[PDB]
C-alpha cells in the first residue's frame, strides 16, 4: 500500500498542478525513480514546484533550479545533496551519510546545524546572517556572496575558502592551525579596518585576498613596510591597491 | 570585445586583479586553456600572451610509454562550479580548472625535451614567461548580451565628438569555453620621447610611397579590422624583421616593397615603424572595427588631431612611468593615436 499512496499522491500533485509544468516527464521520471529507485534522482530543469515525499532508498539528490516552496524531510541519503536555486526554506537535518552539501544560489536566511563529518560545503549566494559551528572534516568551503557579518571559526583542514562580498566587519579569530599548500582564502570586498596582530604569524603558503576592505592608513603602511621590503615571507596577501 | 569585457568583470568579482588574467582574443577563445602554455614577456608591452602553436605539451611533451595513464593524469583538470553574479539573480556558471600543486611539483622535478618546435626558438628569445594554472571554463552555452565601458580616455568625447553610441555586441559562448587564466612563471632552466622618436620616423617614413601605402591601408583594414588578421600581419611583420627577406606570396607585397625602400632595400626604420604602429594599435584593443571604418573614412587626421591636442596635454605619464614598469594604459592609447596618424599622414601624403 505504501507505493500505492506515493503513486496516488504523486498523481494528485501532478494533475492539480496549476497547468504550467513539465510534470508529465517529471512523473515518468518519478515512476522510474521509485520503481527501481534510480540513483541521482535528478529533477533538474523539470521545474517541479513542490517536491513530494521521496522514497527511503534515495542515494544522492540533485534538484537544481526547480522550486520556490520548501523541501520535505530528506531522511537517510547517501552522498550529494545538490539543491541549487530552489527556495528560501531551512535545510533538513543532515544524516550521517551526507558528506557533500551544495545549496548554492538558494535563499535560506538561517543555515541550521550541520552536524556529522560533512566534507564539501557550498552555500554560496545566500542571505545567511549567521553561521553555526562547521564540521572538522570540512575541507572545501564556499560562503561566497553571503550576508554574514560575524564569521565564526574555521576548521583545521580548510583549503579553499571563498567568502568575498560579505558584510564581514572583522577578520575573525583565524584558525591558522591549518597548513594547506596554498590557502585560497578569498575575503575581498569586506568591511575590514582592524587587522589582528597575527599577520606576522601566518605562513607564506597563504593568499588572503584582503582587497576591497577599508583598511586604516597605519596598518596599510605597515603592510607596505613588510611588502616593499624584499623579505616578505608572511602570507602572500594581496591588499587593495585601489583595485 | 565582450570577452575582454566579461572576463575582466569575472576577474574583478571572483578575485580582483590577482594572477587570473582575462582572455581578450574573442575568436581565439579556447585555443589556450589548462595545459596550454602560451605566454612570454618577450619584449611585449607587459600584458601580452601570444597565440602560438606552443602549448604546454608542445613545450614539455612527455614521449614515453606512460602516456596512456598521463591522459587521465593530464585531463584530470578540475571542473568546480562557480556562480559569477553582478548587475551586468543571474548566475553565469563557470568551472575553475587548476592543475594541482602535486603536478606542479612533478613538472618541476621533471625535465624538458630535445626536439622542440621552431616557434619556440622564434618566440623565446628574451622571454620571461608565464603559464596557465587556474583557468575559468564555460560549462553551458552562454550567449549573453552586453554593451561597453572604459575610463577617462573620454577626452575624445570632450573635444568635439560626443561618444553616445551603443555596443549591442552579443557574442556566443558555447560549452567548454575559457574566460580567464592564472599565470605563474617557470622561466627557462637554461637548457627619446616618442614625439622625437616619431620625428625620426616621420623623416624615414616621409620617405614612403603612395600605391604601396594604399596596400598598407587595405592590409591594415584586414589586419586591424578583425582580430585574426591582426595576428596574421603581426606574425608576417615580425618574420620580416627577424628574417629580413621576402616571400613573394605575401598579400602585403606592396608594403613589403615599401618597407624595403623604393630601391628595394629594407629600411629597418620603416620595419620597426610598422612594428611600433602594430604595438600602439594592438594596445588599442578592439579598436579594429573602428580603424577599418577609419580606412573606409579617410578621416584619421581628425582622430589624431583631436588626440593631438590631447597628447600634447598628456606627456606627463609616459615619462612618469619608467619603460620597465607598468604604464598608464589610457596614456598609452593616447600616444598610440598620436603615432597612428602622425606617421600614417606623413606617409599618406606623397614623399
Amino acid at each position: 500500500t505504501s507505493n500505492e499512496h506515493y503513486l496516488r499522491i504523486l498523481t494528485e500533485w501532478e494533475k492539480n498542478s496549476s497547468p504550467g509544468e513539465e510534470r508529465g516527464i517529471a512523473f515518468n521520471r518519478l515512476s522510474q525513480c521509485f520503481q527501481n529507485q534510480e540513483a541521482v534522482l535528478n529533477l533538474s530543469d523539470l521545474n517541479l514546484t513542490s517536491l513530494p515525499e521521496l522514497p527511503k532508498h534515495i542515494s544522492a539528490l540533485i534538484v537544481e533550479n526547480n522550486k520556490l516552496t520548501s523541501l520535505p524531510k530528506l531522511p537517510a541519503f547517501l552522498k550529494e545533496l545538490n539543491a541549487d536555486n530552489n527556495r528560501l526554506s531551512v535545510i533538513p537535518e543532515l544524516p550521517e551519510s551526507l558528506t557533500t552539501l551544495s545549496v548554492r544560489s538558494n535563499q535560506l536566511e538561517n543555515l541550521p546545524v550541520l552536524p556529522n563529518h560533512l566534507t564539501s560545503l557550498f552555500v554560496e549566494n545566500n542571505r545567511l546572517y549567521n553561521l553555526p559551528a562547521l564540521p572538522e572534516k570540512l575541507k572545501f568551503l564556499h560562503v561566497y556572496y553571503n550576508r554574514l557579518t560575524t564569521l565564526p571559526d574555521l576548521p583545521d583542514k580548510l583549503e579553499i575558502l571563498c567568502a568575498q562580498r560579505n558584510n564581514l566587519v572583522t577578520f575573525p579569530q583565524f584558525s591558522d592551525r591549518n597548513n594547506i599548500r596554498q590557502k585560497e582564502y578569498y575575503f575581498h570586498f569586506n568591511q575590514i579596518t582592524t587587522l589582528p596582530e597575527s599577520f606576522s604569524q601566518l605562513d607564506s603558503s597563504y593568499r588572503i585576498n584582503i582587497s576591497g576592505n577599508p583598511l586604516s592608513t597605519r596598518v596599510l603602511q605597515s603592510l607596505q613596510r613588510l611588502t616593499s621590503s624584499p623579505d616578505y615571507h608572511g602570507p602572500q596577501i594581496y591588499f587593495s591597491m585601489s583595485d | 570585445s565582450v570577452f575582454e569585457e566579461i572576463t575582466r568583470i569575472v576577474v574583478k568579482e571572483m578575485d580582483a586583479g590577482g594572477d587570473m588574467i582575462a582572455v581578450r582574443s574573442l575568436v581565439d577563445a579556447d585555443r589556450f586553456r589548462c595545459f596550454h602554455l602560451v605566454g612570454e614577456k618577450r619584449t611585449f608591452f607587459g600584458c601580452r600572451h601570444y597565440t602560438t602553436g606552443l602549448t604546454l605539451m608542445d613545450i614539455l611533451d612527455t614521449d614515453g610509454d606512460k602516456w596512456l595513464d598521463e591522459l587521465d593524469s593530464g585531463l584530470q583538470g578540475q571542473k568546480a562550479e562557480f556562480q559569477i553574479l553582478d548587475n551586468v539573480h543571474q548566475k553565469i556558471k563557470i568551472s575553475e580548472n587548476r592543475i594541482s600543486q602535486q603536478y606542479l611539483a612533478t613538472l618541476e622535478n621533471r625535465k624538458l625535451k630535445r626536439e622542440l618546435p621552431f616557434s619556440f626558438r622564434s618566440i623565446n628569445t628574451r622571454e620571461n614567461l608565464y603559464l596557465v594554472t587556474e583557468t575559468l571554463e564555460t560549462v553551458k552555452e552562454e550567449t549573453l548580451k552586453s554593451d561597453r565601458q572604459y575610463k577617462f580616455w573620454s577626452q575624445i568625447s570632450q573635444g568635439h565628438l560626443s561618444y553616445k553610441h551603443k555596443g549591442q555586441r552579443e557574442v556566443t559562448i558555447p560549452p567548454n569555453r575559457v574566460l580567464s587564466y592564472r599565470v605563474k612563471q617557470l622561466v627557462f632552466p637554461n637548457k627619446r620621447n616618442m614625439k622625437e622618436k616619431l620625428e625620426d620616423m616621420e623623416s624615414v617614413l616621409k620617405d614612403l610611397t603612395e600605391e604601396k601605402r594604399k596596400d598598407v591601408l587595405n592590409s591594415l583594414a584586414k589586419c586591424l579590422g578583425k582580430e585574426d588578421i591582426r595576428q596574421d600581419l603581426e606574425q608576417r611583420v615580425s618574420e620580416v624583421l627577424i628574417s629580413g627577406e621576402l616571400h613573394m606570396e605575401d598579400p602585403d607585397k606592396p608594403l613589403l616593397s615599401s618597407l624595403f625602400n623604393a630601391a628595394g632595400v629594407l629600411v629597418e626604420a620603416r620595419a620597426k615603424a610598422i612594428l611600433d604602429f602594430l604595438d600602439a594599435l594592438l594596445e588599442l584593443s578592439e579598436e579594429q572595427q573602428f580603424v577599418a571604418e577609419a580606412l573606409e573614412k579617410g578621416t584619421l587626421p581628425l582622430l589624431k588631431d583631436q588626440v593631438k591636442s590631447v597628447m600634447e596635454q598628456n606627456w606627463d605619464e609616459l615619462a612618469s612611468s619608467p619603460p620597465d614598469m607598468d604604464y598608464d594604459p589610457e596614456a598609452r592609447i593616447l600616444c598610440a593615436l598620436y603615432v597612428v596618424v602622425s606617421i600614417l599622414l606623413e606617409l599618406a601624403e606623397g614623399p
